[PDB]
């Protein structure tokens, strides 16, 4: 093995520290984001320890701006650094220019913090917003390779949650068919019961273009359907 | 600080084991106050003061009780008080606990990410005030994560003492009821003598201590409770 | 194309037997062998020789061992082979899970090697007693030869019971290890 | 065994590796050739890498660089680490032109380029260069002078020199004539005969002489001077 | 064969090779296929995207630098967006400090040193990527780089998983220079991908990005509603 | 020129045999031995002594063993040499594929040497059994010598079947190993 | 599912026996063997031959040896199995404790193999002694064979007592080892 170096090439032609960092995003809490023709829904999964952890004091859907919401996974201690850096470079873009930052011009800069030429970041984000050109949902990796996902999922249970989205996705879906899909997949890959304090989803519609965290009162409006 | 093949860290996972070999500290929230309690052991007939290791002040409305390396706490606290006053000079308001806890957790996170810097081997739990008259007992970690608890304990055997708090923690206790809760956690410290615990009652933005004769009237009730 | 079909059917056929063995075949045998050498016994109440009188008594106990040994080799051989067939292509780095697979096969081969040597060892029992017994027939008054025949059977009696506990103990040490490392044996390169 | 990893570590006999292994690298890439003539200096380059690509242009892989009007420089070895010395070779000619308003003489350019190549064989953090540079020119009143600066300094002034995969075969063929005889025009035929002996009929070579009484400056061959190539003798 | 000369950018092997750079030159073979054909006056680029999952959109392979200069990376992506930005800023600054277009031969020399200066140091590693700079300034040229500093003004390139199968298609096709046939040149380049596409699979239904640049052509990305009418339906 | 043609022809004929063995000779035997010792069999139905009545029955089983052992050495010996002929010129570094080739030679030589040892083991059976039989003839009432004969046949009977299992398990693990590492066995350095 | 309940009960049932051994079974036997070979004895007062009278005295003593060996194998065997079941899931890093565990496994297996080999060694004693005794009847004037029989008993008596010391010493080193590192074997 050649893991002693921070950035050394393998005989088969691949990195090692970046490859080892990819094995750190499959240990945190799961998450799932679904994109539609008029918005984006990001369903997270709260994995609180006990009644001592105050609810709303810990969350997994941090906001980058007023029009861009994102999830996280991996080393949560290092996830509040890229998001804190994305909260600066996005507002710095809103000061030089005046329009909302495009996701493609935001995900490409948040992936630019994976430069090691310090140790690489073991964070796997799920940035999704409605910046321009319709709503988009992206998914970055510790390797810096970004892809535009239509319905992705990160976290511990992202292996069973990925193919489950391929068995229920429809291109012409609505918010009622998205919010149901964003929660019917979380009930399958789960170790607890989907109560009113186990999901902290948020949606960014295309009409108002602003994000809106779903409180515990409106979360009962979707979990009562259960198809 | 280099990644491992499974994805975990090394120094961040080693330094987290250093706080386990430290004195037990426990902070319990209430309605309008937060009584702290730290248990430390000294050598008799020598060592004149209590050394004022724990229950360090940071501002007029803050209280930090470390656990871990007794020598490394002064550097994190003197780098906290320097930012506890730099904020007051740049925002004309006393430093809320939401910013201090976000800062102390940033100092430890900034060290595990740098190159050639030993991570902090301490884990403090800050119990201050927010912008309004709300108390939020935060709790840092050597990894950089933090969460606003309602009752927390750290140090030597921080699991059974944390388990006892889950058994009888009500919503809003009284003054003496909240002290008896933290003072019921002397089961972890040997001999339950009054020369080992050092409680501090932070209340209504005015930090105060508790005399040695008051803890004697409260520890004597444990003798009739341990039968 | 028929061979291509027949081969793929075979890899599937192993996998079925392996999961079936871990969920049913292996736990049932754990409890079975445990009923013969119970852990709650006080020391010395198991490994004694009080109920010990060719040695017709040892034969019946040895016969049961061979049944237990035969079924063990068959069961262990296929589970071990199944893990061997799941090792991925050898690559440089990120093969911590392959290390678990390699360490597991070594331990699996150890138990198989241990049980396999019993068939030769039982022949050794008869071989050693027969040679000494010939000397007793030729020299009936050298008393140490007569003490030697008695002790050899008593030795096997002690060894047989230690063999039965080791059977029980190998199964539990094998089962807990595979259960704990179950995720890396099936998907080792993620 | 243990004393050949870094460059800042010597060997017990006294030699120095990692500046020695480079000699096995410059002796395996595409060769070069440069030799004195009574009329001028004529370089060469034998890019012996046809089989692998065959898709590049005709004269796209040129390896006859020059710092200014009349000083030709070729390579041997790593194409990347050799271009970096050319930038230090060109910038040395410009710094000498700013501070002294004159063309840089060759006996001072090969010394300022030697303390640049050799300077990288000292720091443990940087790796040494991987190129053998040929430096030459042709004065009007003085004859030519070819400097074959190899790695680890040693700016030796040769008169005909080859460096590559056949650095020992052309030396047994360059000695077939003194070359301080017949002009640079007929010397091309003698050069092209050497390449075919030691490998087929392909136009991969690209030489460039410095003097044919053409203002004594650098120029390529021409497309009409390559055509009379004796393919038999 | 002690393999001690394998984990550093400074150590040289006894054979003369530099194994840490040779591993990067092998890292471009683990990328998707790509091919660029140079006509008499036009230059096309056939990039094949890497559709990883079924729900995810395919990754972008063909980029843009200026109106006439367009690249197509083939290797890791983390070392491609950095070399593109450290090429565009070396391109727009030439159109700002001066007013003419950047000379394509003088641009690549500033990109080869971005590889070379990133190799000699030990704290920095080599760029594992292979660029395919396709541009047209006065004459259409198809340049390409490597992790090692090396340049070859090609005429038909290939980089990828099955690059050798497409290399053989261009080795026997030298009739691309003479007859330009822009409408048929893209058919040749698309055939270069189809002849080396995942062991007899289609994957050409708007999943292979194309780009054309020439005389009066800027870096025109071929629209998704134009390459499938007849360009993808020849055979 | 006569030596030069025969040698290049030799390398080609071998290369054919290696592919022929992997596409036909080895898989056909995989299904063959599997049809004799099915992986889907219930425990104890394979490795028993239930159908056991010089021992003419054991003689016939060993004759079958000798056929299986002979044919394996010939196929494996030529496949192994073929991998050896495909090892590139020795170079320093970037020889992970050569390591794979060496690893392949290691597994192939281990199985071939193991099967080769059966020839020595069969001689040991007849020599040891005959020696014991002489003792039975000299001392016909010491019953342990007669019990030793019975037990000796049962041990060898089991070993014969474990050998068939060892045949079965080696053939599948070898074919699967080369299949997984096929790209590095043929082109270890490209 | 019925076996699954029985299996978890089995894992629970082991833990009880292990704790019982450290608080009662192992310390009591330490004192037991100590009363036979006191550390405060003067040199030569333990490993002597003054109390040595087939050899019926040796016969009665081996029965005690097999008793001492039986209780040792049974006690250590359950302790060894108990520590094996306490090895955590194989993970990368923070497995310093399995190394601690390995030292315990190495020493526990070593003592068992030593005691197990006594059963084979005693059979070897009688086989060689009987063979030499036959030779004395066949060759009554070679005096060294008679000296060899006498010396063998004196040798075996010495071997018997050092074996008892090795028993005693193994029990104390094992008890002392688990006691000091008790927090890391469980957690």
């Amino acid at each position: 093995e050649y893991d002693r170096g921070v950035n050394t090439f393998s005989p088969e032609g691949r990195l090692f520290q970046v490859e080892y960092a990819l094995g750190a995003i499959k240990l945190g809490s799961t998450a799932v984001g679904i994109c539609v023709n008029d918005g984006v829904i990001l369903a997270s999964e709260r994995r609180i320890s006990s009644t001592l952890i105050e609810k709303d004091s810990v969350e997994k859907l941090l906001s980058i701006d007023d029009h861009i919401g994102c999830a996280m996974s991996g080393l949560m201690a290092d996830a509040r650094t890229l998001i804190d850096y994305a909260r600066v470079e996005c507002n710095h873009y809103k000061f030089i220019y005046n329009e909302n930052i495009n996701i493609k011009s935001c995900v490409e800069l948040i992936s630019e913090l994976a430069l090691d030429f310090s140790r690489p970041f073991g964070v796997a984000l799920l940035i999704g917003g409605v910046d321009k050109n319709g709503p988009c949902l992206w998914y970055t990796e510790p390797s810096g390779t970004n892809t535009r996902f239509s319905a992705a999922s990160i976290g511990s249970a992202q292996e069973g949650a990925e193919l489950l989205l391929q068995e229920n996705y429809k291109k012409d879906m609505t918010f009622e068919q998205a919010e149901i899909l964003a929660l019917t997949v979380l009930r399958q890959v789960m170790e607890d019961k989907l109560s009113t304090s186990n999901v902290e989803i948020c949606a960014i519609k295309k009409s108002d273009q602003t994000f809106y965290k779903y409180n515990t009162d409106d979360i009962s409006r979707i979990i009562d359907v259960l198809p | 600080t280099v990644f491992s093949p499974d994805g975990h860290l090394l120094q961040v996972e080693h330094a987290l084991e250093a706080v386990k070999k430290g004195g037990c500290a426990v902070a319990i929230k209430s309605s309008n106050f937060a009584v702290l309690a730290v248990e430390k052991k000294n050598i008799p007939k020598l060592q004149n003061p209590k050394t004022t290791e724990k229950l360090i002040k940071l501002d007029e409305h803050n209280c930090l009780a470390f656990a871990g390396l007794n020598a490394d706490a002064r550097v994190l606290v003197n780098k906290t008080r320097l930012e506890c006053q730099r904020y007051y000079l740049n925002m004309d308001e006393p430093a809320p606990v939401d910013y201090i806890a976000k800062y102390v957790a940033k100092v430890q996170q900034k060290f595990t990410h740098r190159g050639g810097v030993r991570p902090f081997g301490i884990a403090t739990l800050i119990a201050g005030f927010k912008n309004n008259k709300e108390i939020c007992i935060y709790q840092t970690e050597p990894s950089g994560i933090y969460a606003a608890w309602k009752a927390q304990a750290i140090g030597k055997n921080a699991k059974i003492v944390q388990e006892f708090l889950e058994k009888n923690y009500q919503e809003n206790m009284e003054q003496k009821d909240c002290i008896f809760l933290a003072l019921k956690a002397i089961f972890e410290v040997v001999e339950l003598s009054s020369k080992n615990v050092e409680v501090a009652l932070l209340t209504e933005k005015d930090l105060t201590f508790i005399e040695e004769q008051e803890i004697n009237s409260m520890v004597e009730l444990i003798d009739q409770e341990r039968t | 194309q028929k061979i291509k079909e027949e081969y793929n059917k075979f890899k599937y056929d192993i996998t079925k037997q392996a999961i079936e063995s871990l969920r049913e075949r292996i736990p049932k045998r754990i409890i079975f062998f445990n009923n013969l050498v119970n852990v709650n016994s006080e020391p010395g109440s198991i490994l004694n020789v009080n109920d010990l009188d060719s040695h017709k008594q040892i034969y019946l106990e040895l016969e049961k061992i061979k049944t237990y040994a035969s079924e063990l080799i068959e069961i262990i051989g296929n589970i071990k082979l199944w893990i061997q067939l799941n090792v991925p292509r050898i690559e440089d780095g990120n093969n911590f899970g392959v290390g678990i697979q390699e360490e597991a096969i070594q331990e699996l081969a150890r138990v198989e090697e241990s049980a396999f040597n019993l068939y030769d060892a039982i022949v050794k029992y008869y071989m050693e007693r027969a040679k000494i017994s010939t000397k007793v027939l030729k020299y009936p008054n050298v008393s140490d030869y007569q003490e030697a025949v008695r002790e050899l059977d008593e030795k096997e009696w002690i060894h047989i019971k230690i063999t039965i506990v080791d059977m029980r103990n190998n199964y539990i040490m094998l089962y807990d290890l595979l259960y704990k490392n179950w995720e890396k044996v099936v998907k080792p390169k993620n | 065994a243990g004393y050949d990893l870094s460059v800042s570590t010597f060997s017990p006999d006294g030699r120095l590796y990692q500046v020695e292994y480079i000699y096995k690298s410059i002796n395996n890439n595409n060769t070069a050739l440069c030799l004195e003539c009574k009329d001028g200096i004529i370089c060469c380059c034998i890019n012996s890498n046809m089989d692998k690509n065959k898709m590049i242009k005709k004269n796209s892989y040129n390896r006859i660089y020059h710092v200014n009007n009349n000083i030709i420089i070729t390579y041997s070895g790593f194409d990347g680490d050799a271009r970096n010395i050319i930038d230090r070779a060109r910038s040395e000619a410009n710094t000498y032109y700013y501070n002294f308003h004159t063309n840089i003489p060759l006996h001072i350019l090969v010394n300022r380029i030697s303390l640049y190549i050799h300077a990288y064989t000292l720091y443990w953090h940087m790796r040494p260069f991987a190129a053998s540079i040929i430096i030459s020119s042709f004065n009007e009143k003085d004859k030519g002078d070819i400097y074959c600066i190899e790695p680890n300094g040693a700016c030796y002034k040769y008169s005909g020199i080859v460096i590559g995969k056949n650095k020992e075969m052309f030396k047994t063929e360059i000695e077939k004539k003194d070359y301080k005889d017949i002009n640079v025009r007929d010397a091309i035929e003698d050069i092209y005969k050497f390449i075919l002996t030691s490998n087929n009929l392909q136009n991969l070579v690209n030489f460039s002489w410095i003097c044919k009484e053409s203002s004594y400056e650098f120029q390529n061959i021409h497309e009409e001077i390559l055509t009379p190539a004796l393919n038999k003798a | 064969y002690r393999n001690l000369y394998d984990t550093d950018n400074i150590i040289y092997s006894p054979e003369g090779r530099l194994y840490q750079v040779e591993y990067a030159s092998e890292a471009i073979k683990q990328g998707t296929c790509a091919v660029a054909i140079k006509s008499k006056d036009y230059v096309v680029v056939s990039g094949l995207k890497k559709c990883i999952s079924k729900l995810s959109f395919p990754q972008e392979k063909i980029f843009k630098i200026d109106d006439y200069i367009g690249i197509s990376m083939s290797g890791i992506t983390s070392d491609a967006k950095v070399l593109t930005k450290f090429m565009q800023n070396e391109c727009l600054s030439h159109k700002f400090l001066y007013n003419e277009n950047i000379n394509i031969e003088s641009l690549v020399r500033s990109v080869a040193d971005k590889y070379q200066k990133n190799t000699q140091k030990s704290s920095k590693r080599a760029f594992g990527v292979g660029l395919m700079i396709a541009a047209y300034h006065n004459e259409p040229c198809i340049f390409e780089t490597r992790p090692n500093g090396s340049y070859f003004e090609y005429d038909a390139l290939s980089f990828g998983a099955r690059s050798h199968a497409s290399k053989t298609y261009l080795e026997k096709n030298l009739h691309l220079f003479e007859e330009c046939s822009l409408e048929e040149l893209i058919l040749h380049c698309l055939k270069a991908l189809k002849c080396s596409l995942s062991s007899e699979s289609e994957l050409t239904i708007s999943n292979t990005a194309l780009a054309v640049v020439g005389k009066n052509h800027p870096w025109q990305e071929i629209s998704s509603l134009q390459l499938e009418e007849y360009l993808s339906k020849v055979k």
